[PDB]
RNA sequence: ACUGCUCAGUAACACGUGGAUAACCUGCCCUUGGGUCCGGCAUAACCCCGGGAAACUGGGGAUAAUACCGGAUAACGCACAUAUGCUGGAAUGCUUUCUGCGUAAAACGGAUUCGUCUGCCCAAGGAUGGGUCUGCGGCCUAUCAGGUAGUAGUGGGUGUAACGUACCUACUAGCCGACAACGGGUACGGGUUGUGAGAGCAAGAGCCCGGAGAUGGAUUCUGAGACAUGAAUCCAGGCCCUACGG
């Protein structure tokens, strides 16, 4: 659980005095980070019967060659780097926009594993 | 002083027994799922598996919970809880599978049968 | 007591006749059974079949509004008309 | 899902008498703004049943049909140009918007008559289908001849196409809002004025003016193809 | 995106690889179009813009000019200057206070 | 989770009003396009024995469904090529799509006059409900002058129904204010009401619209939807039934 309601001052620093409680629709879940392990997923429910698939661990990827446009599933070994956080590279976290290392070759994750339910990585040219 | 309830699966017949003394002390410590010799019941080779219990104040034992004492449980379903509303959680008082001197009733079932009849081996 | 009838629309969706008339009574406002007995002869409707919903008398002048109705079946009346109307309308031999 | 006596919609001609709620219309296919309950229609306009229970009885017994569909619910919405058919008297009525934006009923002559609809968004269902954002009846998932706002006409109750009433310059047009509601007249110029809100249209019937493209109905080639105006019975 | 039609406010002579750039990016600009001047452009991709108008007071029957500040998105291809008249149109929320992106920044004359 | 009540909090996109959502969810309802495929077999009341001051509630025996589980034909996300389909400044969407890579549903249920009626799944859209969004409109105060560091913004992310510092990271050094920020005072907002010849001035208890609240407070289950007025959980606070174990 996290609160994603509109609570960060107004424009100036005058502390916004809340007139409403923490509503149910403003409650966001936890960042279920993904690592390189046994491929584990959970069918967490969301609004309107939309069970969003959340991934937690994975050592395989759907590496997509751009030269020929062929999709083959190759194992994930290590995150090469990541622009979003300099610590996920050390933690082997698999976020979107990171760069993983597969058997096919180095690839960049182009899918959000916490929302997509799979690790779809485009093979870097 | 245990007020044991024993049921027969072959006829769906439950015999209520009032037991005391050394046999009651033998029943103490026997967790849920234990098998007990019929000499504690006097039955000719009838072995009973204990599958329940409750306190003097009506608190029901739980086979799930390990430990003899009481615990507070915020459950949403299971043994000894009925949801008044659909998917409602409550904090009841349950017991472990361990048998205690503050336990009255011991529900159990007949498993390993004996030579004689079940009824006639208790004077009936 | 006198009666003149103006509107006799028949509802095709229920097979009943809507009786609208002006009650030219004198003095004492007639009861529902009496107005039914008078309104029966105007359109050939039995007491069990002819039904009246109000004989509402206005101020001053002795004129009343009569919203009576006619059915081709008493079971249809019991299925459609409310129970207070069935009690309020005395059947032949009713108590 | 309630609505009160005071906050009854502007398109609802029925007054502000009674006690709070007046017959909450369902979600339905049509907009709730231009909608009246079938129970309110049969209890106020036509006057075939006076109570709500008797209205629910007559609806439930398959006695009233809305484009050949005998709806048993008294909360069904009704949109503009909707036909109500009663076979027992041959009473045909059409939902119409008068000059004040309110919804009324005009009686028709024949029981069997078409119904007019409109195109609002042509999307593509997977399977090579040009979905027209239909909401009522059956239709034809057609081709690019069927454009937006084309105002299709379809039969009843089978709801097959009768004639593609495509609009052009000079063709007929009926207003569906504003202060010009019900002033049907020929189209003068349908200008595709680019802007962030929506485009515009030029229409002149008895008197010329400018009107919005969401307040125009392509109701005929030169003359009324559908039975637009019959008898305005309350 | 970069599309030329009547009253287009056409895409500039400079290409921008911005994600929120209306002509070259993928941000659909839509809403209410407005006009203003850059109060200051000391902030990345965001020019504070002032709207100046007047509200006639009913009782006194006179006027009072009212200032107002708006934060707009300043794409690099446009690059709205300092104190220049510019037309802004609404977009989806870019940031904490950014729902407008500038589309035409004309240096004043 | 609709009504119903209250009017504490709230000086606020809370509200009135004009737009937007091409940034989103929607059970019931709506029309068209499809489908409705194999199974598995618990556990209820009931039977036999109770425990319990109560609140509650145990065991063994029998069993059913539109209950629940397992299996086949989609959606979801990556990468592609393919023709205006809407809207149109405007794709970013639908997409003809197909490609391969991970990746799914239903109750051939019920009734009948066997005419049919009503239900399950599914795709597209609508409608309904609600979140979000911003131009503008409306208090007293200087015996209230600086306020703000997640504060202002950029890139990459994260979570979300969805856009978003909503959270996180690297970075920039901004942002609001003397045309009143920040603080204090006060207040449910508006439609309106009082009064006067009017300009105005004063209040916005009741009828309708939206907002919030459930002893004060935090947290959570269930559900299409709630942090639920007749849901829970604990703390504070008061009270209450007890066979004193609750
Ligand atoms: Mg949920
Ligand atoms: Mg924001
Ligand atoms: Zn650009």
């Amino acid at each position: 659980m996290r609160w994603q309601g509109s609570s960060r001052r107004k424009a100036t620093g005058g502390k916004v005095i809340t007139a409403r409680g923490k509503r149910k629709f403003e409650m966001g879940r936890e960042s279920a980070e993904t690592r390189i392990s046994e491929i584990k997923r959970k069918k967490v429910p969301t609004m309107g019967g939309n069970r969003k698939v959340r991934l937690l661990q994975s050592n395989v990827a759907n590496v997509t060659n751009p030269k020929d446009g062929k999709t083959v599933t190759a194992p994930i070994e290590t995150v090469i780097d990541n622009t979003a956080n300099k610590h996920y590279v050390r933690r082997n976290i698999l976020t979107k926009g990171s760069v993983i290392r597969t058997s096919m070759g180095t690839a960049r994750v182009t899918s959000r594993p916490g929302q997509d339910g799979v690790v779809n990585a485009v093979l870097i040219e | 002083n245990f007020k044991v309830v024993v049921s027969d699966p072959k006829e769906g017949r439950a015999y209520q027994i009032d037991i005391k003394d050394a046999e009651a002390n033998a029943l103490i410590g026997k967790a849920i799922g234990d098998v007990v010799d019929g000499a504690i019941f006097g039955l000719a080779g009838y072995k009973v598996q204990i599958t329940g219990g409750c306190d003097g104040s009506g608190f029901v034992m739980k086979p799930d919970l390990p430990g003899p004492r009481r615990q507070r449980i915020l459950t949403a379903t299971g043994v000894g809880y009925v949801p008044k509303l659909p998917g409602q959680r409550r904090r009841k008082m349950m017991r472990g599978k361990e048998i205690a001197p503050d336990i009255i009733q011991v529900n159990a079932k007949i498993v390993e049968y004996g030579s004689k009849s079940i009824k006639a081996l208790l004077g009936l | 007591m006198d009666i003149k009838i103006l509107k006799d629309k028949n509802n095709s969706l229920l097979n009943r006749r809507e009786l609208d008339f002006v009650v030219k009574y004198e003095g004492s406002t007639p009861s529902r059974s009496d107005v039914r007995n008078k309104l029966a002869a105007m359109l050939n409707a039995p007491l069990e079949l002819l039904i009246i919903q109000r004989i509402k008398t206005e101020y001053g002048m002795q004129e009343s509004k009569g919203y009576a109705k006619v059915y081709a079946d008493e079971a249809r009346m019991k299925q459609v008309e409310q129970e207070y109307i069935l009690k309020r309308n005395p059947a032949p031999g009713a108590e | 899902t309630h609505q009160k006596r005071l906050s009854v919609p502007k398109s609802w001609k029925v007054g502000k008498k009674g006690n709070k709620w007046i017959s909450t219309t369902r979600p339905g296919p049509h907009s709730q703004a231009r909608s009246l309950p079938l129970g309110i229609i049969i209890r106020d306009i036509l006057k075939l049943v006076d109570n709500s229970r008797e209205g629910k009885r007559i609806l439930s017994e398959g006695k009233v049909l809305v484009d050949g569909i005998p709806r048993k619910d008294l909360r069904f919405p009704v949109g503009l140009f909707d036909v109500i058919t009663l076979p027992l008297v041959n009473e045909a009525y059409r939902m119409l918007q008068d000059e004040k934006g309110r919804l009324t009923l005009h009686k028709l002559n024949e029981t069997n008559v078409n119904k007019l609809c409109r195109i609002n968004n042509k999307t593509t269902v997977k399977g090579g289908k040009f979905q027209l954002n239909l909401n009522d009846g059956t239709n034809i998932i057609g081709s690019n001849e069927y454009g937006t706002k084309d105002s299709l006409i379809l039969s009843i109750p089978d709801k097959q196409v009768v004639k593609h009433l495509k609009f052009e310059v000079g063709n007929l047009a009926m207003v569906v809002g504003g202060q010009h509601s019900g002033e049907t007249g020929k189209i003068m110029e349908i200008r595709e004025v680019k802007s962030s809100r929506h485009n515009t249209v030029m229409i002149s019937g008895e008197t010329d003016f400018e009107t919005i493209e969401d307040y125009v109905i392509v109701i005929g080639e030169d003359k009324p193809e559908i039975r637009l105006g019959g008898e305005i019975s309350e | 995106m970069a599309r030329d039609i009547g009253l287009n406010i056409p895409a500039p002579s400079e290409e921008c690889d911005d994600a929120y750039c209306p002509f070259h990016g993928t941000l659909p600009v839509r809403g209410q179009i407005l006009v203003g001047t850059v109060v200051s452009s000391k902030m990345d991709n965001t020019v504070v813009i002032e709207r100046q108008y007047m509200k006639m007071v009913s009782k006194y029957q006179r006027y009072e000019k009212r200032r107002s500040k708006i934060h707009a998105h300043n794409p690099a291809c446009i690059s709205a200057k300092v104190g220049d008249i510019v037309t802004i149109a609404e977009c989806r929320p870019i940031s904490k206070t950014k729902s407008y992106v500038v589309v035409k920044a004309e240096v004043p004359k």
